[PDB]
């Protein structure tokens, strides 16, 4: 909140219930967001690339999934 | 000559190699020192 | 004794798009917030006067705030243990 | 720690500089934005919209990155590119001030 | 051997320098026997400015490459000749460049007479037509106003340029001095030859 110049947890923001111009909201990553993708050792210029985020809603999956053709960038 | 109290305690450790006196300050040719890779991601270096 | 003194300063602009609309008046407003009534550089700055020189509104590099700074060279009237214009204070003292 | 020793050989306020601007007929830098300059312009405008919010686009956009990118594409970016490689000991800064609304735009796609 | 190739290619070097020979060219036998006889050999040439440039070819086991006082006497009496003396040239064996006493004499003489330039070179700088070597691009000196306009276009100070030693073979063959600019047409595998301009810095000794 810019008016208070402090950060707030939404668990206690039930009564405010709204945002305003000049407010900063930290929101979860969604499909279509751009994410930096890196593999150590970072030897090449392409070792750090920006991919578009595809969020896998299945909770059983904890890996980073990327196309096999994309491995050549990271030598992975 | 039969006293064992004042013996060099480091002498009991019998040397295990040849050049334990040979000293040269050089980088270990297997040391990952100038490559900046974290401990857990050292598995990336594993061949296949 | 009151006198005219020329000062150098780099401002900080929190919203350069708003500020650059009326650059001169906005600059004088910022300066009278900043320097009027405070000791600074062996001087007290009683009153603000016209700006001799200014700079384009550069956007800060080393931070992502999108803010600008601008450099300003302005003349202002000052009230110049000899004397102690301790900076940041609204009164001098040479007791 | 022993430094392996080859032991090889070899007024704190700088004078102010006057910003001299090369006339538009003597500018030698390319009249097309580099992808670095275009990226910087889009980022600066997008952050400025993030902090201010005013816009000059007749089409509504829900994201500052899109508004800034389209402002760059439609040649109405309210930012000049100052290209500067010179500082003379004489205390003078020689820059070229380029209006991106007149420069060509790189691919960015 | 180094001496015969030196004998032909030194006159080639004077020809490249666009300088007219003063002394008549002796045959090879007389030159080689005189090198052991007198311990050196003197070649005189005149520039387009009409100033005298002298050259000294020293045998490896000559008189003046062994110690200091003899070397000092030779140069002191030679620079006492009534000549314009725009440049003077020494040619000595490659290890002789590492005999610090002789370089001390040459340095102190240069200090004694600063209005003219003294240089010392090994044989290999004159044992081939260096400009015609394949691996060596085409060096050429540009005039002061041309270099100055080049720098003014680029907003460059002369020291911001790449530096070339005055002891380089092609710069010596050009006759370049410190404070002069050399333009080089270097072959390129990315743009099919490209041109650079380098700043000549004092010779290494």
């Amino acid at each position: 909140k810019q008016i208070t110049q402090s950060v707030h947890d939404i668990e206690g923001l039930k009564q405010d219930f709204r945002l305003e111009v000049g407010d900063i909201l930290y929101r979860d990553v969604v499909t279509g967001d751009v994410a930096f993708f890196n593999r150590q050792p970072s030897l090449e210029r392409s070792s750090i690339g920006v991919h578009r985020i595809v969020v896998l809603e299945n909770p059983k999956i904890s890996t980073f999934q990327m196309n096999v053709s994309a491995c050549a960038w990271y030598n992975a | 000559g039969e006293d064992s109290s004042m013996d060099d305690i480091s002498a009991y450790s019998s040397p295990g190699l040849f050049g334990e006196d040979i000293i040269d300050r050089l980088d270990d040719p297997f040391s990952i020192e100038d490559v900046d890779i974290s401990l857990d991601v050292l598995d990336n270096l594993a061949p296949q | 004794m009151i006198d005219q003194k020329i000062f150098e300063t780099t401002l900080n602009i929190d919203d350069p798009t708003n500020f650059c609309t009326n650059v001169e008046a906005h600059l004088l407003k910022e300066l009278e917030n900043i320097y009027v009534g405070k000791c600074f550089k062996n001087s007290f700055i009683l009153n603000i006067t016209g700006v001799i020189q200014r700079s384009p509104c550069f956007i800060m590099r080393t931070n992502n705030s999108g803010r600008g700074y601008m450099h300003v060279r302005f003349s202002a009237v000052v009230s110049y243990s000899s004397v102690y214009y301790i900076p940041g204070r609204q009164q001098a003292s040479a007791t | 720690y022993v430094e392996t020793e080859e032991e090889n050989l070899v007024f704190v306020q700088a004078s102010s500089q006057t910003l001299v601007i090369i006339p538009d007929n003597e500018r030698i830098t390319s009249n097309v934005l580099t992808t670095f300059e275009a990226t910087r312009l889009v980022a600066v405008r997008a952050q400025q919209l993030a902090i201010n919010g005013s816009t000059m686009l007749k089409k509504k956009y829900s994201s500052p990155i899109d508004i800034a990118k389209q402002e760059l594409f439609n040649r109405k970016i309210p930012l000049l590119v100052m290209r500067c490689i010179k500082v003379t000991p004489e205390g003078q800064k020689i820059v070229e001030i380029w209006n991106p609304r007149e420069m060509g735009i790189p691919l960015l796609d | 051997m180094a001496m015969q190739k030196l004998f032909t290619y030194i006159y080639e070097f004077i020809e490249y320098r666009k300088m007219v020979l003063l002394e008549e060219k002796v045959p090879y036998d007389k030159f080689v026997q005189m090198v052991l006889n007198t311990g050196f050999f003197r070649i005189n040439a005149e520039t387009l400015n009409h100033g005298i440039v002298s050259v000294f070819i020293f045998g490896a086991n000559g008189k003046y490459v062994h110690h200091g006082g003899d070397m000092r006497t030779l140069l002191t009496n030679t620079l006492n000749e009534k000549k314009h003396y725009e440049e003077l040239i020494l040619i000595v064996d490659k290890p002789v460049l590492s005999k610090k006493n002789i370089l001390d004499i040459i340095v102190e003489q240069r200090a004694a007479n600063p209005t003219i330039v003294i240089n010392i070179y090994p044989y290999h700088l004159f044992c081939i037509n260096i400009p015609k070597v394949s691996a060596i691009p085409k060096h050429k000196l540009i005039t002061q106003e041309e270099a100055q306009e080049f720098l003014g276009r680029e907003y460059l100070q002369p020291q911001d340029l790449m530096q070339i030693s005055a002891s380089d073979p092609p710069v010596v063959w050009l006759g370049g001095r410190p404070g002069d600019f050399v333009q080089i047409e270097r072959p390129s595998e990315t743009a099919m030859h490209a041109v650079v301009i380098r700043f000549i810095t004092k010779s290494k000794i």
